[PDB]
């Protein structure tokens, strides 16, 4: 019913910031919506993480149109700071997108949680 | 047969003969390496 | 219009680097008989030859022919209805399973080939990227199963 | 050796190309079309019998 | 509408082919999509850039709100 | 490539309704049902006849996979024009729009989605085709659009679902017609990410023909596409 | 057919 | 244009006649798509331009006709002779082609066998291919009383 | 031992009566399956021998959501209760077996039948369409489908003409469109009373 | 009660076809489709026999409005015939000079 569905609950979002920041470190993370409506357009996303609390919620929607579309796992977050904080940018982030590599370090939590956000929607 | 042609059009001419040559030299060539293969 | 069929995209040249464990065997008609006789359990004497777990597959073909043997083979009816040998249906008119099973693997490149038929062994050989297993002595053995 | 596996290696990536079509990481900028040309009445598929 | 005005929003959303077209669409497209008729128009650059993101987040504002206010158009 | 200057000699394709632009490159191209605009935003092609300027679309293999598929060499396309044809997994406009292309004014296609916001997007794209019929529900339960959905020649299944079989088979019984068609999409991943795909890729096969489906056809979607097939089939009632 | 044609009043 | 000024919405289409407008069958089958429509409900504002708009377009009709009226009223003033013999209408194009009645007056019969098909004629002409014979002439109404080879004598 | 079927139409509820039940044994057996096909075949089966259709389009957007969840409505309440005789049970084949227990609570002497062989006689009722109808008017089964899709669709999805915005893309390619011809016919008008 | 039932007892997918002596402009089109692998050195095709079709058309491409920078030609540099603009290229112009003078030299 709300415009931002699916929202996580407290334990998945650890999971899913656990990996964002890991990505941080490894360059496999765009942050900010506009990368993420890129790397949707490349087909280059593993799954995209939202903040609920933006303000409006509505300039970031555009993006589970085009993950739908592409069949693209999507979830949302309670917090926008803390996504800030495990992306390792000095400010509050609304949006993020893995980048594909089944070559990366962290290919197995990716597919963890990613799996886990598939049970979610 | 015969025909007076304008400038604009012997220049596509020349050309669509340049085109051909080269074509059938690029053509002419390969055969004789597979030929040789 | 002309058609020559892709080469399948799980062969590196002629290296197979797709089938991987657990494997998918095919099993032929031939393979039954002659592991009853050598005293080899179907599932363990494959488990034991490439150590991992095997999922024996089983045609319509082979359960045809099986049958059509005759009460002299029921001992190899019955294993091959064991429940773990899973079964394949077939949209071919033709019993013949050599055909059968070579046109199978020609398409899928997973599986590996239990047979003894010396016939049936060539045509297979030839097909690229395919493991071929067989009974021999007094257990299984693959020959073209690079991991091993 | 460990040089001459290298180029023995890049130069089996090359020839996977010829006998088979691999991805490249698919598209990159605005699609430009088939660069290689497309055949009308070739049939790569392999027949169900 | 009250970030640029009508009329240039009318051309924009045309430009896209619908609202919803130009909402999906990131920002440095929607600079480019009015960048043939000057719509959005180095400091001078920026600002067109700039004006861009924020009609970029405006047209979002409106496509996928079912009664959208003015409220944001005009602190944006 | 293609700059907006260039021209092209159209050319038809060996399957009816699929066209090429031939240049310095080869383009697949669907003329136009509804013509002076794009539904993606793709390349156009205006042609004069007499005199009449028709309108012919560009299909992008990467973004369509059926699109893949002629590029790849399907043998055989059971959608063709004066066809009906059921679009499973219609996501948007994005195949179906061809896919209505091809089948033409005649024909009708009969899009299901599950979402509703892109069925928001299919529903303003249906209205520009008067022949395609988009179906905003679960493709799952095939008896809640019974209704709106008579005999179609061809099933095309879009749908991303571990549980894909299923969902072809009872849309297949209901509404596919006796000697009927069937082109399915398989994603390796999204079934069993677990093992190799063409261990996937047969285990499909396998469940076609238990639902008495007969495969035609199987091709790779490389380089398009990594890990995805395209299986063609046909339905015998009857039995197998 | 521009093989069989030749050209004649050059300029 | 004009069943949109009768009925400005598919409500109106149970009760509205449009038997002035369109034939018996041809009414009918509106109002049975009127019920059976795809299409969505529009506001009373937006009713109202598209009216104005379909206001211009039967207007527009009617002017298009007074001047129709009007190029035959100034056609059998200027060149009354040609009016009887080519018609109001081709005449008006071959004395537009030339650009004035003395110019096409200069220009000979043969000419104006084929003033309208100069791209078909010097096309033939430089290629060796048989020339029109009709040109502008071919929509004349004794020429399409002809049938087969007499219509090019 | 299926003696009636309902079968649904965008236009109306249609009852068809089996006088003929095709083998079950041999129901896989070719020549049975051809017969569904065959249009000949499959009359000697059924026969069309009732049909109500819908008032309007209202009314078909509440029975194509009545049927979709599995419930009767007040019209297939009538068409029923008018066609099946009360009666040892009278069998009634429906595609749904969702629907089956709604029939049953409203109709305790009706038993439903969703079997294959019910299946395959829909199959073929859908098949031939409206040849079967005998030319009863079901005015056509392809726009009928078409309206109610839509309807059926853009109900769920709440779909409102406040969102749309073509009126805007609309407004805007025939105002430019005026400002040309604005200057374009004022221009004659200045040639025209220039001669004077 | 009153009732009258008593008182009534008693082609769309279809390309044009080319005329018949076509157009010089159209066949020189036709004959670098035919030749297109000797245009460009850097680039090659497939091997295929291409015939000119029995039906066929001459269409005009046109580029999205967010393909103004990437996709689309200057109007200047639109010409009507496929010839016409690759003589516009000076870079083509030059390799098949160049290459011209080497096959006529080794003839
Ligand atoms: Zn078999």
């Amino acid at each position: 019913n709300p415009k931002a569905f699916p929202l996580a609950d407290a334990a998945l979002t650890q999971q899913i910031l656990d990996v964002v920041q890991q990505a941080a470190n490894l360059r496999q993370l765009k942050k900010g919506a506009n990368e993420a409506t890129k790397t949707l357009n490349r087909g280059i996303s593993e799954f995209i993480i939202m903040a609920a609390d933006c303000e409006p919620i509505e300039i970031l929607l555009h993006l589970p149109l085009l993950c739908e579309d592409k069949n693209v796992p999507y979830v949302f977050v309670p917090s926008r700071v803390a996504l800030g904080r495990a992306c390792g940018v000095s400010r509050p982030v609304i949006a993020a997108s893995i980048t594909t590599n089944d070559a990366s370090a962290i290919k197995t939590q990716i597919y963890a949680v990613k799996d886990k956000i598939e049970t979610l929607l | 047969r015969a025909v007076v042609l304008g400038g604009d059009e012997k220049k596509a001419r020349s050309f669509i003969q340049k085109v051909l040559t080269i074509s059938k030299a690029k053509d002419s060539k390969r055969k004789e390496q597979k030929a040789s293969q | 219009t002309r058609n020559i069929p892709q080469v399948s995209s799980a062969l590196f040249f002629q290296y197979n680097q797709a089938i991987k464990p657990p494997y998918q065997v095919l099993i032929d008609t031939n393979f039954i008989n002659f592991s009853i006789q050598k005293k080899v359990d179907i599932v363990r004497g494959m488990m034991d030859c490439l150590l991992a777990k095997c999922n024996p597959l089983i045609t319509d073909c082979v359960m045809a022919e099986l049958e059509k043997l005759g009460p002299k083979y029921r001992i190899a009816l019955k294993l091959a209805r064991d429940p773990r040998i899973k079964r394949l249906s077939c949209s071919h008119k033709g019993t013949y399973a050599d055909d059968c099973l070579v046109h199978r693997v020609l398409q899928h490149k997973c599986y590996i080939v239990a047979t003894n038929d010396a016939g049936l062994k060539q045509r297979i050989r030839k097909i690229p990227g395919i493991p071929l297993m067989s009974v021999g002595g007094h257990a299984y053995v693959i020959e073209k199963l690079p991991d091993v | 050796s460990r040089v001459k596996k290298r180029k023995k290696y890049q130069k089996a990536q090359k020839k996977l190309k010829s006998v088979r079509a691999v991805y490249s990481g698919g598209q990159s900028g605005v699609y430009e079309g088939e660069k290689t040309g497309i055949k009308k009445g070739l049939t790569r598929s392999v027949k169900f019998k | 509408s009250e970030l640029i005005g009508e009329v240039i929003g009318a051309r924009l959303i045309s430009h896209a082919g619908s609202l919803t077209n130009l909402s999906k669409q990131a920002a440095s497209t929607v600079q480019i999509l009015g960048a043939e008729k000057a719509l959005f128009r180095k400091n001078k650059g920026r600002i067109s850039r700039y004006l861009a993101n924020k009609c970029s987040m405006a047209s979002r504002i409106d496509n996928y709100s079912e009664e959208p206010s003015n409220v944001f158009g005009s602190v944006l | 490539g293609a700059r907006g200057g260039a021209k092209v000699v159209i050319e038809p394709h060996r399957h009816a309704g699929v066209y090429i632009a031939r240049g310095k490159e080869d383009l697949l191209v669907t003329k136009n049902m509804a013509p002076g605009e794009s539904v993606y935003g793709e390349k156009r092609i205006s042609v004069e006849e007499p005199p009449t300027k028709v309108e012919y679309r560009v299909w992008n293999p990467f973004r369509s996979k059926l699109a893949a598929g002629i590029m790849g060499g399907l043998d055989e396309l059971f959608i063709a024009p004066g066809k009906k044809v059921l679009y499973l997994g219609a996501a948007s406009g994005t195949s179906v729009s061809h896919v209505s292309d091809v089948v033409g004014p005649e024909g009708v296609v009969y899009a299901v989605e599950f979402s509703h916001r892109p069925g928001r997007e299919l529903i303003s794209m249906a209205k520009k085709r008067p022949n395609i019929i988009p179906i905003i529900e679960d493709a799952r339960h095939p008896q809640k659009y019974r209704m709106l959905i008579g005999m179609v020649d061809c099933v095309f299944a879009d749908v991303a679902q571990p549980d894909q079989a299923r969902i072809i088979a009872l849309n297949s019984h209901m509404f596919l017609k006796d000697q009927g068609g069937v082109v399915i999409s398989i994603k390796a991943n999204c079934i069993d990410s677990t093992v190799d795909a063409e261990t996937v890729f047969a285990r499909e096969v396998q469940k076609l023909r238990e639902e008495r489906i007969k495969p035609l056809e199987q091709l790779t979607l490389e380089p398009y596409e990594r890990d995805h097939c395209i299986v063609v089939g046909r339905y015998m009632r009857s039995g197998l | 057919e521009d093989e069989d044609e030749e050209e004649v009043l050059a300029m | 244009a004009r069943i949109i000024l009768t009925m400005g919405i598919r409500s109106k289409a149970s009760e509205t006649d449009l038997s002035e407008i369109l034939p018996e069958e041809i009414e009918e089958r509106v109002k049975t798509a009127a019920e059976v429509s795809m299409g969505t409900e529009i506001t009373q504002t937006d009713l109202d331009n598209i009216n104005a708009l379909a206001e211009q377009i039967v207007e527009f009709a009617a002017y298009r006709e007074q001047l129709s009226n009007y190029l035959s009223a100034r056609m059998k003033a200027i060149a009354p002779n040609l009016t009887q013999l080519v018609g109001e209408l081709v005449g008006a194009r071959l004395i537009a082609h030339s650009g004035s009645l003395i110019s096409l007056a200069k220009s000979p019969a043969s000419t104006i066998q084929i003033l309208g098909a100069e791209k078909a004629l010097f096309r033939a002409l430089k290629t060796k291919h048989d020339t029109p014979k009709y040109g502008l002439l071919y929509h004349a109404s004794l020429v399409g009383q002809a049938t087969g080879k007499n219509k090019g004598k | 031992p299926i003696e009636y079927l309902l079968f649904e139409e965008p236009t109306g509820y249609a009852v068809f009566k089996v006088k003929l039940q095709q083998d079950d044994i041999g129901s896989r057996l070719k020549e049975v399956q051809e017969q569904i096909n065959d249009f000949g075949a499959f009359t000697k089966l059924i026969e069309l021998v009732s049909f109500a259709p819908f008032k309007g389009a209202a009314e078909a957007l509440e029975n194509a959501n009545d049927i979709s969840e599995g419930l009767v409505s007040e019209s297939l309440k009538a068409i029923l209760d008018l066609n099946l005789p009360k009666a040892k049970n009278i069998t009634l084949a429906i595609s749904d077996k969702n629907l089956g227990p709604s029939i049953k609570e409203e109709f305790p002497y009706v038993d439903c039948i969703s079997n294959e062989l019910a299946q395959d006689l829909i199959r073929g009722v859908r098949l031939h369409g409206e040849k079967l109808f005998k030319g009863l008017q079901s005015g056509d089964l392809e726009r009928a489908q078409l309206g109610l899709g839509h309807a059926y669709s853009r109900a769920k999805v709440k779909f409102s003409v406040q969102k749309n915005d073509n009126h805007i893309i609309q407004a805007i390619a025939l105002l430019d469109q005026l400002d040309k011809d604005i200057n374009t016919f004022a221009m004659r008008v200045k040639e025209w009373y220039g001669w004077h | 009660l009153e009732t009258g039932f008593d008182a009534l007892a008693n082609d769309w997918f279809t390309l044009p076809k080319p005329d018949d002596n076509m157009r010089r402009e159209v066949q020189r089109d036709l004959l670098l489709i035919k030749h297109r692998a000797a245009l460009d050195p850097k680039r090659h095709y497939k091997k295929q026999r291409w015939e000119v079709p029995e039906r066929f058309a001459i269409g005009t491409i046109i580029e999205d409005k967010s393909e103004f920078y990437s996709s689309r030609m200057n109007r200047k540099e639109r010409k009507s015939t496929i010839l016409e603009t690759l003589m516009g290229d000076e870079a083509s112009n030059k390799y098949f000079k160049r290459k011209y003078n080497e096959i006529q030299e080794k003839s």
